[PDB]
């Protein structure tokens, strides 16, 4: 159910 | 240095809902 | 956390949350103690009987959190790790003894109002406050129930130092000089409890001296979560600072 | 034992 981490990470 | 010290209750002098519980365990 | 309660915003600005890049997945509590270093449970990094042995890579640190699950977009921060220090004499083949490590962050975090560290203790702060009765904080985004489920937001929960022996007698386990238990007894009628997923989390306590807040162990071990006559086992981070100190003027 |  993890939201989205930036792809930068 | 200033460890453990939290920018949002003691710099500011406000107290957590529920420190005043552990501060009154120290006996 | 088994019976705590939501945190309120900044109350714990050092936990960070150990995070799994792929599946991307919550692993265990760890907490910031300088701008560069982080302490967890050597338990979360290594684990040879579960099969678990991470790496510097297939880890990620989240740091300012309050939603377990939300990407805190200018709240939270994220790092990856330099490298990973785990105490050279850890016993994951009996009992956690010095369930302990040590993560060097690839670049400083900057601290705010969400992100501050925590005090390592000294040898007389650790010397006063660590006594049977005296409560201390532990915080998590584990398990809210022995089994089922998991928060929305950053659970906390205040209890209370257990002596030694009656830590030993609810367990068959080998207890060392480096893990003390916490929890109520049965009889005191109040309860609660880490659970999976707190793991690597912080105990910590508000020293009446000079109103700092100190680590004083890390949620390493229990047997259930929450049930009468169990306790819950904590690294005693002031009998292993030694080699704390050493991993540091090291490689920091 | 259970590692949390």
């Amino acid at each position: 159910d993890f939201e989205e981490i930036p792809e930068e990470y | 240095a200033d460890c453990g010290l939290r920018p949002l209750f003691e710099k500011k002098s406000l107290e957590d809902k529920t420190e005043r519980e552990l501060l009154e365990s120290y006996i | 956390i088994v019976e705590g309660s939501d945190a309120e915003i900044g109350m714990s600005p050092w936990q960070v949350m150990l995070f799994r890049k792929s599946p991307q997945e919550l692993l265990c509590g760890a907490s910031l103690i300088s701008d560069r270093w982080v302490l967890t449970a050597a338990h979360c990094l290594l684990y040879p009987p579960w099969d678990k042995n991470f790496t510097e890579n297939d880890l990620l640190v989240r740091i300012g959190k309050h939603s377990r699950t939300r990407y805190e977009r200018n709240i939270e921060k994220i790092s990856m790790l330099e490298k990973i220090y785990i105490h050279p004499r850890y016993n994951w083949r009996e009992n956690l003894d010095r369930d302990i490590a040590l993560m060097k962050l690839k670049k400083p975090v900057a601290f705010s109002d969400y992100i501050h560290p925590v005090c390592l203790p000294d040898r007389e702060t650790a010397a006063s406050l660590l006594q049977a009765g005296y409560k201390g904080r532990v915080t998590g985004w584990g398990n809210l129930k022995e089994t089922w489920g998991q928060p929305s937001v950053l659970q906390v929960v205040n209890l209370p130092i257990v002596e030694r022996p009656v830590c030993k007698d609810s367990t068959r386990i080998r207890i060392t000089d480096n893990m003390f238990c916490a929890g109520y007894k049965p009889d005191e009628g109040k309860r609660g409890d880490a659970c999976e997923g707190d793991s690597g989390g912080p105990f910590v306590m508000k020293s009446p001296f000079n109103n700092r807040w100190y680590q004083m162990g890390i949620v390493s071990w229990g047997e259930g979560c929450d049930r009468d006559g169990k306790y819950g086992f904590y690294t005693h981070v002031f009998r292993l600072k030694k080699w704390i100190q050493k991993v540091i003027d090291q490689f920091g | 034992l259970d590692p949390r």
